[PDB]
């Protein structure tokens, strides 16, 4: 379960319940369950917060890989309704947690920020700097091959 | 500069006439200044540019440039009727001034500027409305007039013959083009020249 | 205390009104007066009207204000929470739970209309922040106000430059724009040209007089 | 600069040898509506206690000021005509009465179009209490002048607003104001040599 | 396979070439992006995947020959501007 | 000197209220402080 | 009329010539106009109808379009529509003139250093 | 030995084609141009002051007070090489490092 | 790695050149090997002194080679006595390129300095590159299953001088070093040198690929992996977004150049005003 929150990939909340829900809430006689998601009021609140972390992790994954996604696709991928997923995304956007612009008429979520001209050329400049270092590094790697095979 | 003006070489004419004013005497030779100012105004109007309003304010040039001041006003609005009114009123003065031939060529320029504001102000304008705004004869004549403007680069637009209107192209971000660099280059290289 | 009340009544700057309530609080607090809580109320009200609701919680947590922790401090602390969260629904909930401590105080009551207007702008901005093009009816549903009221306020917000956007009446959509900041380099260049033109004017007098 | 200097002395006015205080506040309001942005107008003029007290005795000036702020465009245009005649008979504002009213009309047109993506020509005409043709001629003249960021779709009578960046407007002035500087430098070198 | 100018794979091409459902294309790119096999981004609205980088792979002699031919054009361009800057800035060159 | 000090104290009272312009109340509060208090 | 684009009045000038000697040079000039006005149509009109161009081109017989069309290489469309899609050949802003730009900026360095 | 000592402070070939950060370059463009805004304002005063001022104080009065003309030249000289080099390096890298 | 940068002082270059000359005088030598002395500052090496050591290698067999390590210890005690802050930081050899037995010599050098840095100082005056090429011995753990071997990893080299060392260098370079060229001209010459240096690097790769194509050397599969990254990093300057950004940024710098040139011209006019006033005033009194 901890590895799942480490992996940089989507995790489905429904899959979590059918794979780890019993082991976390009710547990087993061999491995007793903790009070973290117990049947009490505090446990129920923590279970809901676990769902919030799962969908927050998914939106975090959805922001690194996607540039544009559909509200219909996000809701399906978040195991939430369209309104709930929009409400959840809106809260993250307000708290500056994740940048996202919602075109609600077209149902389009835009994860890429307005690209500054400085950012475009700096990325271009960083590509040249890495390219020049790679060319220099390749030449030294070529030099070793000449020494061994001469 | 007068030679280039007659030979339709307006761009090089304007440079020389502007240069002629600079090297003219600063306190005397008023008559020479009036003659060059009169020709520079027409060449500036012929080139599609705008005459400087300050030159009409001078005490010496105010009386002499008044017929040309009304001519510039008529060309500015891009209206044929206003341009022609100046012609039937100051025609003899232009003839006695040796500039009547170049004023006649301004009729094409009056059409040019009037079309330019029509495209600059209207996203989609009917051809009949273009004829009314330019005081042309019929929309069919305005059809060819706008068509030549599009091919000459005067206005970036398209014409829908079936519908009967002209659709102006969306204005492109001029700062994202080389035009600012070109304008600066002709200004930077001149500063370094001084 | 009276100096702050009239200063707040004349809708002047609230920083000076807060200061008068601050000294009125200390004087009432030092002599252990029952009116110190009343001055404590308006000290928090001034902070809310100063668009700094975060300072309200800090003030109540102070040692001098711990003794007066009660319904009156709770009423303004929860209203500051509504302003802090930019929630208009919380403001009405605050105005209902603490109606006696808020709507019945004559000083607070006269400033509730302005507080409602201030919180409406903040809630509207929060609502349209996650959007780049959003239906007005969705804004009305989230804000729980009429569509016409939302549309009128948004146009007035656009005119006041409170947020950058346009209103499409035909489709009922507010198009929020991510404007770029003005280029201060061009701004500084323009004034440098103006300032250096005066140098040429100074050089002109020096040129003609000495030659 | 007049608005900034007038507003700093709206509460310290003792220059009665130049004007009466009501006239000073009247001019202060006038220059403020043409030189101040909407947020600055509200804080300094609309909510200014010193001006508001004087405006109690000047219903026409208060009507003129608040009509634009409250978006009563039909009222504002009627008040603008009144301000024109007052400005025509004023020795200070007479050379600029045409400029100010033209600029004020530009402000009103831009303010109405600022918050809306597109407005019909009829709605603009109804708001200002004028005809459709009058709005057409006025909008076309100001758009061509580059003062209004909108374009007219005359076929459907729709005015679509634009959002040109400040970079374009900053670039043109640098070309414009820089050119004015270059001529002085160019002409100063001319005086130097001879 | 595709050149760097045309590395915008649509969802249909990935689905067809991998024999997977179009809805499963999106999860496939995550695994490649997360593991590090490819670098890029997904445009779900346009159903296109913007790959910008791939893991380098073993190349045949013919592919290396094509790689060397690319250096021939690259070297010519660098030499061309080296002479251009040298010729244009000859007077000010130290 | 006392009259001059009243003016100087009048400007102080404007600063205490973070005002730019000195009002009549400031002069009156300055008169009370300079004469009666001191 | 020729410079302003009033091509319709150019054709009407044939009828009102001052003298019978004037007829010859009109014919040579009219051939130039026909190629010119068609050049206007390609850049201005995105699409025009087949006999819609009859009064535009001042062609009497419809067959006179067919021989002129292939000389101009005009693609006739199924709906009697001449498609003039050629604006795709823009001023080519897609390419940055690096060599021209580098030449100019180098020249500034010359005017700052080569002076001495 | 003389050629060998010439390698001291010889910058690497990577540095010549390396482009300065555009964020800092624009901020440096921003700050220095803002500096000329004040210097130009002071430059105007220096022109009028020196007109009515005796030739014995042509230089003594310049001691301890900054010269707007001198600083304007330095700012212009600094800015001209900063932008021209950045522009030329950007143009050279456009064709030298090209995908086609 | 353990070294981020190696700074070789001009004294070392002169010592290495002299060392190659004096031994090369008596007998023709493929290379001469010495010991590099210097200090350590953060992760940048500061090679500042060097001494010669006896060395000989048979050309036929790389295994046969002799380095007088007892001389190496004896000479260190000399330099440590004079300058205790200069410790053994590696070795040098004047061979134009690396040798197969260099990894073996480094092991003998490694026991005096665990992070020994080999700096190849080319006596021949190369026109473009720096004469020094710093290397460090590292364990290249291969992913093909081949056993881990000892390889030299390149470390960036820079020639820097101490304040007093710089003083002597400028004295020796006084006549030939032309400092009259302005800063703007110097940067453009750097750009020309950058174009030449990049071109030479690209020809070296092309020469390597040409030999690989004809079978002169086999496929390394690390260079080819690196080469794909190099060509993948090649930006597309024909994108509309990049072109618009390039145009937008270029125009931003042009106006600043325009403003600076505008200020320059009038300041130049002010100088001409003063010159004519001074000339007119001088002739009036005379």
């Amino acid at each position: 379960l901890l590895k799942l929150f480490t992996t940089m990939e989507l995790m489905r909340w429904s899959t979590l319940v059918e794979d780890y829900g019993m082991e976390l809430r009710k547990g087993s006689l061999e491995s007793p369950a903790t009070d973290v998601f117990g049947s009490t009021e505090e446990g129920e609140k923590r279970w809901k917060d676990l769902k919030n972390r799962v969908v927050e992790h998914n939106i975090r994954i959805m922001a690194k890989y996607y540039t544009r996604i559909t509200m219909k696709r996000m809701a399906q991928l978040l195991d939430l309704s369209v309104d709930e997923s929009e409400a959840f995304l809106s809260n993250l956007v307000v708290n500056k947690t994740i940048f996202a612009k919602v075109d609600r008429l077209a149902g389009i979520i835009n994860f890429q920020r307005p690209k500054d001209p400085n950012n475009l050329l700096n990325d271009w400049s960083q590509k040249l700097n890495s390219l020049m270092s790679l060319v220099n590094k390749t030449t030294h790697l070529i030099a070793k091959e000449e020494m061994i095979h001469n | 500069g007068r030679i280039k003006a007659i030979q339709l070489e307006y761009s090089e004419a304007r440079r020389t006439m502007t240069n002629a004013l600079r090297k003219a005497p600063q306190h005397t030779a008023v008559g020479f200044k009036q003659t060059v100012h009169k020709l520079l105004i027409v060449v500036e109007l012929l080139l599609g540019e705008i005459p400087d309003r300050l030159q009409f304010r001078q005490p010496s040039l105010k009386r002499s440039l008044m017929p040309y001041f009304l001519l510039t006003q008529a060309v500015r609005t891009g209206n044929l009727a206003k341009f022609n009114q100046v012609l039937d009123q100051f025609g003899e003065k232009f003839q006695a001034d040796g500039t009547y031939t170049l004023i006649i060529r301004l009729r094409h320029n009056v059409i040019k500027t009037g079309v330019r504001m029509i495209s600059l102000s209207y996203s989609r304008i009917s051809l009949a409305d273009i004829a009314q705004k330019l005081q042309l004869d019929s929309p069919e004549d305005a059809e060819f007039i706008v068509a030549k403007a599009i091919r000459d680069g005067v206005i970036e637009a398209s014409i829908n013959h079936e519908k009967g209107y002209v659709q102006s192209k969306e204005m492109i971000d001029i700062y994202s083009t080389r035009e600012p660099q070109l304008a600066f280059h002709q200004r930077i290289s001149f500063c370094l020249d001084i | 205390m009276q100096s702050g009340i009239i200063h707040a009544a004349e809708e002047k700057d609230w920083k000076t009104a807060y200061s008068y309530f601050y000294e009125a609080f200390e004087g009432y607090d030092s002599i252990d007066s029952p009116k110190a809580i009343t001055s404590l109320k308006y000290m928090l009200l001034c902070k809310i009207m100063l668009n700094t609701p975060e300072d309200v919680q800090a003030l109540v947590s102070g040692k001098l204000a711990l003794r007066y922790a009660g319904r009156q401090t709770e009423a303004l602390k929860c209203v500051a929470q509504a302003s802090k969260n930019r929630s208009l629904a919380d403001f009405e909930k605050a105005l209902t739970d603490y109606r006696a401590e808020l709507r019945d105080d004559p000083i607070i009551s006269t400033h509730l209309a302005k507080l409602y207007d201030n919180l409406l702008e903040q809630n509207l901005i929060r609502v349209i922040e996650p959007f780049s093009r959003v239906q007005i009816e969705h804004i009305s549903s989230l804000i729980k106000l009429s569509k016409a009221d939302v549309e009128r306020k948004l146009s007035q917000m656009i005119l006041d430059k409170k947020f950058h956007g346009i209103l499409d009446q035909g489709e009922g959509v507010l198009i929020i724009f991510d404007e770029p900041p003005v280029d201060k380099t061009y701004e500084a260049a323009l004034e440098t040209i103006q300032n250096m033109s005066k140098v040429v004017d100074s050089l002109y007098n020096k040129a003609k007089k000495l030659t | 600069q007049a608005a900034e200097l007038f507003l700093d002395t709206v509460s310290t006015f003792t220059s009665y040898e130049l004007m009466d205080y009501k006239t000073f506040v009247t001019y202060t309001v006038y220059v403020s509506m043409i030189a101040l942005e909407r947020p600055d107008l509200r804080e300094k003029v609309i909510k200014g206690a010193e001006i508001l007290e004087v405006l109690h005795s000047l219903p026409a000036v208060r009507q003129y000021l608040f009509s634009l702020y409250e978006c009563r465009y039909s009222v504002f245009f009627q008040s603008l005509a009144v301000v024109e005649q007052e400005m025509k008979k004023d020795w200070l504002f007479a050379p600029h009465y045409r400029y100010y009213v033209r600029e004020m009309r530009i402000h009103a047109y831009s303010q109405l179009l600022e918050s809306y993506r597109s407005l019909t020509l009829g709605y603009m005409a109804e708001a200002f209490g004028v005809g459709v043709e009058f709005i057409d001629q006025e909008l076309s003249r100001f758009i061509a002048a580059g003062r209004l960021h909108c374009k007219i779709d005359k076929v459907n009578e729709i005015v679509e607003t634009n959002r040109p960046d400040s970079k374009n407007w900053q670039y043109q002035e640098t070309i414009k104001k820089g050119d004015l500087l270059l001529n002085r430098v160019q002409k100063l070198s001319r005086v130097i040599n001879m | 396979t595709r050149p760097a100018n045309h590395r915008q794979l649509t969802f249909e091409e990935i689905a067809k070439s991998a024999k997977i459902t179009v809805n499963e294309v999106e999860l496939l790119v995550m695994k490649a992006l997360s593991v590090g096999l490819v670098k890029g981004s997904i445009d779900e609205v346009d159903k296109r995947v913007h790959m910008t980088w791939v893991q380098p792979r073993v190349l045949d002699l013919q592919q290396i020959k094509g790689m060397k031919d690319r250096l021939e054009f690259w070297c010519t361009d660098v030499k061309s501007m080296e002479m251009l800057v040298e010729h244009q800035a000859h007077d000010i060159l130290t | 000197a006392e009259v001059k000090g009243v003016c100087t104290e009048a400007g102080m009272y404007a600063l205490r209220e973070r005002r730019v312009h000195v009002t009549q109340e400031d002069f009156e509060m300055a008169v009370a402080k300079v004469m009666q208090k001191d | 009329y020729l410079m302003e684009g009033s091509y319709n009045k150019v054709f009407l000038a044939k009828g009102n010539i001052p003298a019978e000697s004037y007829t010859f040079f009109i014919d040579i000039l009219l051939d130039t106009i026909r190629d010119e006005i068609a050049g206007c149509i390609e850049k201005a009109y995105e699409k025009i109808l087949f006999t819609e161009a009859t009064r535009i081109l001042f062609f009497n017989t419809p067959k006179k379009m067919t021989d002129y069309a292939k000389k101009r290489g005009w693609v006739l469309g199924p709906n009697n529509y001449y498609s003039f899609a050629s604006q795709q050949q823009k001023p080519e802003d897609t390419t940055i003139p690096s060599t021209e730009l580098a030449k100019q900026v180098i020249e500034y360095a010359r005017q700052l250093e080569m002076i001495v | 030995e003389q050629k060998m000592l010439l390698n001291l402070h010889k910058k690497s070939w990577m540095e010549g084609l390396t482009l300065q950060d555009y964020s800092e370059h624009c901020k440096h463009n921003e700050s220095v141009v803002k500096e000329m805004l004040e210097l130009a304002k002071n430059y105007n005063k220096a022109v009028e002051e020196e007109d009515k001022m005796t030739p014995e104080q042509l230089a003594i009065k310049n001691v301890g007070k900054q010269d707007p003309k001198r600083h304007l030249e330095e700012h212009v000289d600094v800015l001209m090489t900063s932008n021209i080099v950045q522009c030329l390096a950007a143009m050279l890298d456009t064709v030298v490092f090209k995908l086609i | 790695l353990a070294v981020q940068k190696v700074v070789v002082h001009p004294l070392v270059l002169l010592s290495v050149v002299d060392h190659f000359n004096r031994i090369g005088k008596v007998g023709n030598q493929k290379r001469v090997v010495g010991v590099l002395l210097g200090s350590w500052q953060k992760k940048v090496l500061d090679v500042s002194n060097s001494f010669a050591v006896p060395f000989d290698e048979d050309d036929k067999d790389d295994s046969v080679w002799f380095l007088d390590h007892d001389y190496l210890e004896n000479m260190y005690g000399m330099f440590k006595k004079v300058n205790a802050r200069e410790r053994i930081v590696g070795w040098y050899h004047t061979g134009p390129k690396l040798h197969k037995n260099d990894i073996a010599i480094n092991e003998l050098m490694k026991r005096y300095c665990p992070n020994s840095v080999l700096v190849i100082i080319d006596v021949k005056p190369k026109d473009l590159g720096l004469p020094t090429e710093a290397y460090i011995s590292v364990e290249e753990v291969h992913d093909d299953g081949t056993p881990t071997s000892k390889t030299f990893e390149h470390v960036t080299s820079e020639i820097g001088a101490e304040e007093a060392e710089e003083v002597g260098v400028e004295h020796l370079l006084r006549d030939i070093k032309d400092t009259t060229v302005g800063t703007l001209s110097q940067r453009i010459t750097n750009q020309v040198h950058g174009l030449k240096g990049l071109n030479s690097k690209l020809l070296d790769i092309r020469s390597y690929l040409e030999k690989v194509a004809t079978g002169k050397l086999p496929i390394n599969h690390q260079i080819i992996y690196q080469l794909q990254d190099v060509f993948n990093l090649l930006p597309d300057v024909s994108l509309q977004e990049f072109v618009k950004a390039f145009y937008l940024k270029t125009n931003d710098q042009m106006v600043v150049v325009y403003l600076a040139s505008l200020i320059r011209s009038v300041v130049a006019l002010h100088n001409l005003i003063n010159n004519k006033i001074a000339n007119r005033d001088a002739e009036k009194k005379e």
